[PDB]
C-alpha cells in the first residue's frame, strides 16, 4: 500500500443564524 | 423510567475508521483564527479532487507527520 497519512475531516457543522 | 445501561454501540476493535478518517494527501496552505484555533488547507484523498478544505489541527491528530513537515518547511 502507499505509505500515507490520514486525518478526521470534520464532516458536519451548522452555522447558528436565524 | 426504565433502568438500562449503555451497550457497546461503538466498536472497541481497531480496523476501519474511514467513516471518521479521510486521507491526507498533503497540506496546501494554513491559517489561524483569532479565537485560537489553527487550520490548514488539507487535500483529502479518497474523496473528490475538489473536496479540499480547511480543517483545524485538532482533526490532524494522525497527520502530524505531514502537517509538521509543512510547518517545518513553511511557517
Amino acid at each position: 500500500a502507499r505509505t500515507k497519512q490520514t486525518a478526521r475531516k470534520s464532516t458536519g457543522g451548522k452555522a447558528p443564524r436565524y | 423510567m426504565v433502568s438500562v445501561k449503555p451497550l457497546p454501540d461503538i466498536d472497541s476493535n481497531e480496523g476501519e475508521t474511514d467513516a471518521d478518517v479521510y486521507e491526507v494527501e498533503d497540506i496546501l496552505a494554513d491559517r489561524v483564527n483569532k479565537n485560537g484555533i489553527n487550520e490548514y488547507y488539507i487535500k483529502w484523498a479518497g474523496y473528490d479532487w475538489y473536496d479540499n478544505t480547511w480543517e483545524p489541527e485538532q482533526n490532524l491528530f494522525g497527520a502530524e507527520k505531514v502537517l509538521k513537515k509543512w510547518k517545518k518547511r513553511k511557517k
